[PDB]
């Protein structure tokens, strides 16, 4: 029971974690990159559009 | 003259009312899939007769009253008064099938949901289209209607007046298939619904020991015989003893009847759900 | 006594994710560009389920999608024609999950009877039943033609092998029943949220819980990654959706507005991961920004409770299953 | 080519009649719920009336369709949300379990079950009808003078029998005033929360009796009657 939880909190102490400023950057620099190829985020032409 | 443009207006006003609660409540129904119901189909389908009424006989109607003559032709003239019967027809029938409907909805609740189909009430639907408008148009466009003495002779004859003057039996038939079955179903119909809800009532107080239905079938019911009742009861008298009614008192009655129409939707679309899709309209 | 030092440990990890904690995505995010509003109508509306929608899921391709009912039929539906190309009866009279395998043969579907029936589309019939779950399963996918992960009303979810019929491994470690799950865009990882506020990532060959995010502060009906797959996004009964970072191993944002009180019933990311679309009770699904946390635009076109939220794999249309047995493509 | 398209359309079109047909079906059953305690008895009443246990049982020519969702031990209900089209919530209490203490009263934690159902943000439009079960073994309890009502509920030393209340043929006060006050004590849950739209129908149900089924039959006629009552604004 409480040995089990023990055991679990202590695998997850040893993690090794980078600063949020490097995964908020690498997060923008994903959407930046791959905004050109979205359908939702830019209109897409209605004849480029399949269903309509 | 004052008098004349007083009711011109008055006349204005009221198609104006008949034509945008009618056109509304079709808009409502068909624009939003939730509003479409089987008893809605049925309210569409009154919508539509009043709308027909409103947009054909009532400012032809009031055109006729204002200017003293009949500037079309002697077909519109039949066109139109055939027009105007099976708005009628069509619209009464209509409230019978509802409380019809509503009958069938609460007395059998576990076979309601068969009885009632989109098909069937299809069906019914275009029965009663097609019964209002045989009784219309059949015996005025074949000339059943025309009476026999000078006075209407004269008036069929001539190709600037339109009046209506019909004869002892299809009057009565008329009136007695537009408005007094329909009448005698009805009040069947909400009879037996105010018993069912005075029962269940009471059943509710026998239980949980620590009115409504009778103001809503007063509108309904009285609403409707005040507007129409009166006109049916000059109709069957007109041909019952001509010399007694007037024209005049007749066709006030008459244009009484038409207002109905524009009452209708004011007291059939009061659901919740109907207030939504109106103001999601407008 | 070994309460002690598991509230020790608890909260070393609270301070070690403080101290990795530099500054918010907003205060970098603020600069850039907003993405403007968006607006968005319903290309195609599908018909023909007699009763409420729970889940559905968009195939490989972006033409077929599948969706389930209490009526008990497993509908596939063509989505660029309108048409229904399978309907398939279920057994149990309720299911609460679809899942559309990658190669398109399979399709799976639970319930609250406690059983993953697979349905075979290319032959409809039951290929497999997977048993062995106490409680509800809320949601499967597929991990491959062969792997079928379920999160079951027990706290357990496991991972199958449909030829098998047996439960690989099993998962454990949560406290409530768990609700949602999502596969990573590779199939070595995947998270599952659950009625408490805890959602964990998952290692499907490990089968142990690496991080633990407790964010919330009620249950998590709907969990999604990022197209990148290093970051996910929860819903919840709050009117908070909660977008956690698995490197960070902390929260990054939240999205929530003062007007809505409603919960969260199903999220998705779209292809760029720049739009956050969630659904809610309040019968309408909005679309956030995820790197600005602005609602860009409002989908209202349902009239009851949307229920699943999916977007195709090309990115090019969104479809939202919701109550009043009405599956609308938004695009 | 256009053929595929062709042969889509048929598959369409007989898929459409196929749920038609299902539509048919389904709109004639009428599902109920039947959510009790574990030990209040509801194994005798789903045997009367006759993961998840589904029975089909007709009567009338009316097809009723009855889930009963038992076992795993459930605290937090989220099923619960799920029947929403359900036309009644069948609830099973025992009215005889007042006594027994389970580490609060097991006829207490029943209340709160009942509270926790109608409280509940999805079943705002769905009917309870309450069986309490076992009235012939809450009889030799308060018969007996070993467990009373009073030490156990507080409430019941002030209460009294309600004047309207109607006895059985052959009954003991003491017995009818312990079942009608158990009876409010449900009622008092039941009719505050609610705005007219959901009602609660309680029924005294013993182990022998055998015209459940016809009860179950009257309050699922009198609930959809209430139901199209208050749509037409009658009720
Ligand atoms: C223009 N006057 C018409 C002619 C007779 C008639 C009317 C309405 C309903 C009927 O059933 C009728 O037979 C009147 O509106």
């Amino acid at each position: 029971q409480a040995r089990k939880l023990v055991e679990q909190l202590k695998m997850e102490a040893n993690i090794d974690r980078i600063k949020v400023s490097k995964a908020a950057a690498d997060l923008m620099a994903y959407c930046e990159a791959h905004a050109k190829e979205d359908p939702l985020l830019t209109p897409v032409p209605a004849s480029e559009n399949p269903f309509r | 003259e004052v008098w004349v443009v007083g009711m011109g207006i008055v006349m204005s006003l009221i198609v104006l009312a008949i034509v945008f609660g009618n056109v509304l409540v079709i808009t409502a129904i068909a624009k939003f899939e939730r509003l479409q119901t089987v008893t809605n189909y049925f309210i569409t389908s009154l919508a539509c007769a009043d709308l027909v009424m409103g947009l054909a006989v009532v400012p032809f109607g009031a055109a006729h009253i204002l200017t003293k003559t009949w500037t079309f032709g002697n077909f519109w003239c039949e066109f139109w008064t055939s027009i105007d019967v099976l708005c009628v027809t069509a619209s009464i029938e209509t409230l019978c099938v509802i409380a019809v409907d509503r009958y069938f909805a609460i007395t059998s609740p576990f076979k309601y949901q068969s009885l009632l189909t989109k098909n069937k009430a299809r069906v019914i639907i275009l029965m009663v289209w097609i019964v209002s408008g045989l009784t219309s148009f059949l015996p005025i466009q074949m000339h059943w209607y025309r009476a026999t003495h000078q006075e209407a002779i004269n008036c069929y004859a001539e190709e600037t007046c339109c009046d209506f003057f019909t004869n002892q039996a299809y009057a009565i038939a008329s009136s007695i298939v537009s408005f007094y079955v329909p009448l005698v179903i009805m009040v069947f119909v909400y009879s037996r619904v105010f018993q069912e809800a005075k029962r269940q009532l009471q059943k509710i107080d026998k239980s949980e020991g620590r009115h409504k239905a009778l103001k809503t079938l007063g509108i309904i019911m009285g609403t409707f015989t005040l507007c129409w009742l009166p006109f049916f009861i000059v109709n069957i008298v007109h041909v019952i003893q001509d010399n007694l009614i007037r024209k005049e008192v007749y066709i006030l009655l008459n244009w009484i009847g038409y207002v109905n129409s524009g009452f209708n939707p004011l007291i059939y679309c009061r659901s919740p759900d109907f207030r939504i899709a109106f103001q999601e309209l407008l | 006594q070994l309460r002690q030092e598991a509230e020790q440990l608890k909260n070393q990890i609270r301070d070690a994710r403080k101290a990795c904690a530099d500054a918010t995505l907003s205060q970098i995010t603020n600069n850039i560009d907003p993405v403007g509003r968006i607006q968005m109508r319903t290309r195609r509306t599908l018909r023909g389920h007699l009763a409420k929608i729970y889940a559905m899921h968009w195939g490989t391709d972006s033409r077929l999608l599948v969706s389930a009912s209490q009526d008990g039929k497993l509908i596939i539906w063509d989505s660029y024609t309108t048409n229904k190309v399978h309907a398939i009866p279920l057994r149990s009279s309720w299911v609460m999950t679809c899942a559309y395998a990658p190669s398109g043969n399979y399709v799976a579907c639970g319930g609250l009877d406690n059983i993953c029936s697979i349905y075979n589309l290319k032959t409809v019939r039951v290929s497999r039943e997977l048993a062995g779950h106490t409680g509800y399963l809320s949601c499967c996918r597929f991990l491959d033609d062969n792997q079928i992960v379920t999160s079951s009303g027990d706290t357990t979810c496991a991972l199958w092998d449909i030829e098998t019929g047996q439960q690989t491994t099993t998962f454990t470690g949560h406290t409530g029943d768990v609700m949602s799950l999502s596969l990573a865009p590779d199939t070595r990882l995947f998270v599952s949220g659950a009625c408490d506020a805890s959602a964990k990532l998952w290692d499907v060959r490990e089968g142990m819980c690496r991080q633990t995010f407790t964010g919330h502060e009620s249950d998590i009906n709907a969990i999604c990654f990022f197209p990148n797959g290093n970051a996910f996004a929860t819903g919840s009964d709050d009117a908070t959706c909660r977008l956690f970072d698995l490197r960070a191993d902390q929260e990054l944002m939240t999205y929530s507005h003062d007007n809505i009180i409603c919960g969260i019933t199903s999220v998705s990311f779209s292809k760029s991961g720049r739009l956050l679309l969630a659904g809610y009770d309040d019968f309408n699904c909005n679309v956030w920004d995820a790197l600005k946390a602005d609602r860009a635009g409002v989908l209202a076109g349902h009239d009851n409770r949307v229920s699943c939220l999916g977007v195709t794999d090309d990115g090019m249309a969104v479809a939202t299953g919701s109550w009043d047995s009405f599956l609308k493509i938004w695009n | 080519q256009r053929n595929e398209e062709k042969a889509q359309r048929e598959a369409n079109k007989k898929i459409e009649k196929q749920l038609q047909k299902d539509k048919q079906v389904y709109r004639a059953t009428h599902r109920l719920l039947l959510l009790g305690a574990g030990e209040s008895g509801k194994s005798t009443i789903v045997k009367q009336m006759r993961g998840i246990f589904e029975t089909k049982f007709q009567v009338d020519k009316v097809n009723f369709h009855m889930f009963d969702v038992g076992g795993q031990r459930d605290e937090r209900r989220k099923w619960i949300q799920c029947f929403n089209d359900v036309t009644a919530i069948i609830f099973v209490v025992a009215s005889s379990s007042y006594n027994m203490v389970i580490r609060t009263n097991r006829l207490q934690e029943a209340l709160n079950l009942f509270k926790s159902i109608w409280n509940n943000r999805w079943l705002r439009t769905i009917s309870v009808i309450l069986f309490l079960n076992k009235q012939d073994l809450l009889a030799e309890k308060v018969l007996a003078g070993k467990s009373k009502i009073e030490d156990y509920f507080p409430e019941f030393a002030r209460y009294t029998t309600p004047e309207d209340a109607t006895p059985e043929p052959g009954e003991d006060p003491r017995v009818t005033r312990a079942k009608y006050f158990i009876r409010d004590e449900f009622l008092r849950i039941s009719t505050a929360s609610g705005d007219g739209r959901h009602y609660c129908y309680p029924h005294f149900t013993c182990a022998v009796d055998t015209e459940n089924i016809r009860r179950v039959f009257n309050d699922c006629r009198d609930i959809i009657q209430r139901m199209h009552l208050r749509q037409y604004e009658l009720l």
